[PDB]
RNA sequence: AUAUUGGCGAGAGACCGAUAGCGAACAAGUACAGUGAUGGAAAGAUGAAAAGAACUUUGAAAAGAGAGUGAAAAAGUACGU
RNA sequence: CGUGGAGGUCAGUGACGAAGCCUAGACCGUAAGGUCGGGUCGAACGGCCUCUAGUGCAGAUCUUGGUGGUAGUAGCAAAUAUUCAAAUGAGAACUUUGAAGACUGAAGUGGGGAAAGGUUCCACGUCAACAGCAGUUGGACGUGGGUUAGUCGAUCCUAAGAGAUGGGGAAGCUCCGUUUCAAAGGCCUGAUUUUAUGCAGGCCACCAUCGAAAGGGAAUCCGGUUAAGAUUCCGGAACCUGG
RNA sequence: AAACUUUCAACAACGGAUCUCUUGGUUCUCGCAUCGAUGAAGAACGCAGCGAAAUGCGAUACGUAAUGUGAAUUGCAGAAUUCCGUGAAUCAUCGAAUCUUUGAACGCACAUUGCGCCCCUUGGUAUUCCAGGGGGCAUGCCUGUUUGAGCGUCAUUU
């Protein structure tokens, strides 16, 4: 996930099982003040939902990751 | 060829999981559960099956609501709140 | 630590909403920190504070609805008393106490008397 | 997402004809005209009238669907119904 | 001619003393409830 | 209890199989299956002339 | 006034004492078996207290031999007798 | 004569050691049995007079549990076939690499799916048990990581079939039937010229729903990328549908 | 004479009898009357700093509020009570709340985590587009309101 953050400008989140891509994009935008280009989702075998959120070029996922506080 | 050669053909399913009781007794083609009788409104039970009744009866689960009724009855189904009378 | 209900009940709705938002932000930051720090017990206190704030907010709103409906014949079912299904289906004291005019006259004229056996 | 139908969104949903509005309000035409005059509801013109009216070119009166929806809440309508009962 | 070939039912009065006590308690309770009437 | 040792689904295996003809627990997948039942000489069976 | 092998709360016994007593004294209607209806176990006891053997030595290690704790290791979690 | 439990009694025995068990030891009784010493052990137990019973075992192809001889015996002989050196390691016929020899021989011991399984996928660590020799190996154990779609499927359609409603049966659980003996619902116009604040004039006919990841059906390709992803990610280049 | 086979003691094994225990069962007696559309019993999925079970609980998730008590919890990491107190605790009590997906189970379907309709509100380049949030939409029957249908009955010239 951190390789994705550094290279592909993609933030990886664990999200609610009940949340769809619209809600994921809206929540990420509201919570982190960044523009979202696309959201890809999957359901992990452990029963949880994982989201790959690709931001637009205006924003740096590495900087936002440092601001959140995981690096 | 009723043993292993035919056992080589065991891949289909007569019963899947039942939504109501979760027992994997829902007959696919008959659309009915052989254990709880779903989707009939009543639950399937028989006086010749006393052990089965005992397996599925009240008190074998959480009793999420029914287990507080005795305390509520003992206090008389009171409403309101306890006052801070002293200490 | 944690928030105290007798201190939350003083605040207005807006103050409680703001404090709930602050608590949720704090919980998100602590969930981030837990990924690194192997033990983080402040998570539990923050979760319980969130629960207490939500409880106080709900109490205020329900009490406002109750005062809005005070004295009305029809109340919201969640504001009505629960009791038991059979207890709610039973006759009230008034209905159970209704007697006919003939029986009331007989009861007035010939009540059960208080007597004793001495003389 | 499956294929959407071709006369459900856009002009078709934005505009409502007078007869459709009268039917939706469940009132008479006289009542509808009185309510529109009381509330400032005025006829509008779609840019794509064929798209608004299923390809028809026939001269029609169009209203905003949201304006009709708002008109549905006016208490003067309840007063009209009360008058009808009184009569 | 013909025998009883089946099994009987049994009623046992273990509660004889308990029921005597209960009747005595009920009489005292009713006496208190309707005093001073017989 | 008048049900003790009696609430079992067991039948005899019949004659000619070189085993005692006592009723035995049916089914499978547990140690109980195939074990003798109902008999006053069987572990877990009824007692002789149960007390009343 | 009568009934009551279900439910809730109580008091008792010339009853059983872990192959007994309920199937279930124990994470038992569990584990497990059967497509399914259904069928359905086994299994209690260190010591007053873990004081559950620091440390040395042989061994790759499990362990052994010392040392030690304990009233007792003829009580070492393979543990009452 | 012996056993579980009950009333009485011996102000009975006992941590200075009850009960139980072991004993090449001792004594009493025709016997059922009883008593004593020694060892082991750790918390209760007996004599007598009576009461009571789930009260005495060699058998029941008895029940449950345990354990022998057989016996280190039968057996691990299909799948042509292995061998040399080095590394790792306490330990290598079996792990890894190199070198040789062979084999499946495109109706494959190759590469993919449906179904089924459910993490077996990948990495690191590890060998108590398991993989019927071994093991440093493993689909084993411990711990983590991994499955990204407007275009691929489902979702939509109907098939054989299943099946409500309206009705009618049936004591009833429910049954028959699938369009009928049903008021089964949509749409257009209006200043319908007077009755003055109550909708008028018209148009058209048909009955749910479920049932296919092999039938029907909108539309995506190439190159690259991972330990494990891929027509889904990245780059470029397209297309479909609705507005 | 050894080895081997057999017999007893001691010590050591194997095995778990016996004895002594017992937060369990069993039987008798007594008292009480309280499940559910205000969504029950049952089922599924979750929830703890370190937890797979049992116990508890439901996204407010081994719990929130309230009341009482009055200093713990404990296996480790942890709350400090300003110690003279609206105050710990896996405490008790419990009257206020929350209560995922379901289930008689209720928008329609259902082996799909599938497919709709209505209303209010909010946010996005927004009269048209999209999304989110909140609240609704089952069947039988009763009383009542309102709107109706049928030359079915009847009235209808100062
Ligand atoms: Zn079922």
């Amino acid at each position: 996930a951190m390789k994705k953050v550094e290279d592909g400008n993609i933030l990886v989140f664990q999200v609610s099982m009940k949340a769809n891509k619209y809600q994921i994009k809206k929540a990420v935008k509201e919570l982190y003040e960044v523009d979202v280009l696309k959201v890809n989702t999957l359901v992990r075998p452990n029963g949880t939902k994982k989201a790959y959120v690709r931001l637009t070029a205006d924003y740096d996922a590495l900087d936002i990751a440092n601001r959140i506080g995981y690096i | 060829g009723k043993g292993t050669p035919s056992f080589g053909k065991r891949h289909n399913k007569s019963h899947t999981l039942c939504n109501r009781c979760g027992r994997r007794s829902f007959h696919v083609q008959k659309k009915t559960c052989s254990s709880c009788g779903y989707p009939a409104a009543k639950t399937r039970s028989y006086n010749w099956g006393a052990k089965a009744k005992r397996r599925h009866t009240t008190g074998t689960g959480r009793m999420r609501y029914l287990k507080h009724v005795s305390r509520r009855f003992k206090n008389g189904f009171q409403t309101g709140s306890a006052s801070k009378a002293s200490a | 630590a944690g928030v105290k209900a007798y201190e939350l009940r003083t605040k207005s709705k807006e103050q409680l909403a703001s404090q709930l938002v602050d608590l949720k932000k704090e919980l998100a930051e602590l969930k981030v920190q837990k990924l690194s720090r192997p033990s983080l017990p402040k998570i539990k206190t923050v979760r319980k504070s969130i629960a207490c704030v939500l409880t106080v907010i709900n109490e205020q709103q329900r009490e406002a609805v109750r005062q809005l409906y005070k004295g009305k014949k029809y109340q919201p079912k969640d504001l009505r008393a629960k009791k038991t299904r059979a207890l709610r289906r039973a006759l009230t004291k008034f209905e159970a106490s209704q007697v006919t005019e003939k029986q009331r006259k007989k009861q007035i004229a010939f009540p059960q008397r208080k007597y004793a056996i001495k003389a | 997402m499956r294929i959407k139908k071709k006369n459900t969104r856009g002009n078709a949903r934005n505009f409502i004809t007078r007869s459709q509005a009268v039917r939706k309000l469940q009132v008479s035409l006289a009542d509808f005209r009185r309510l529109c005059i009381f509330k400032g509801i005025y006829p509008r013109e779609p840019r794509n009238k064929k798209k608004a009216n299923k390809g028809s070119t026939a001269p029609t009166t169009f209203y905003y669907a949201k304006d009709i929806q708002y008109l549905m809440h006016e208490p003067v309508l309840a007063k009209f119904r009360e008058h009808k009962t009184f009569a | 001619h013909f025998r009883k070939h089946w099994q009987e039912r049994v009623k046992v009065h273990f509660d004889q003393a308990g029921k005597k006590v209960s009747r005595r308690n009920a009489r005292a309770t009713r006496a208190a409830k309707i005093a001073p009437r017989p | 209890s008048e049900k003790a040792g009696h609430q079992t689904s067991a039948e005899s295996w019949g004659t000619g199989r070189a085993v005692a003809r006592i009723p035995r627990v049916g089914g499978g997948g547990t140690g109980r299956s195939g074990q003798g039942a109902f008999g006053n000489m069987c572990r877990g069976g009824r007692m002789f002339a149960p007390t009343k």
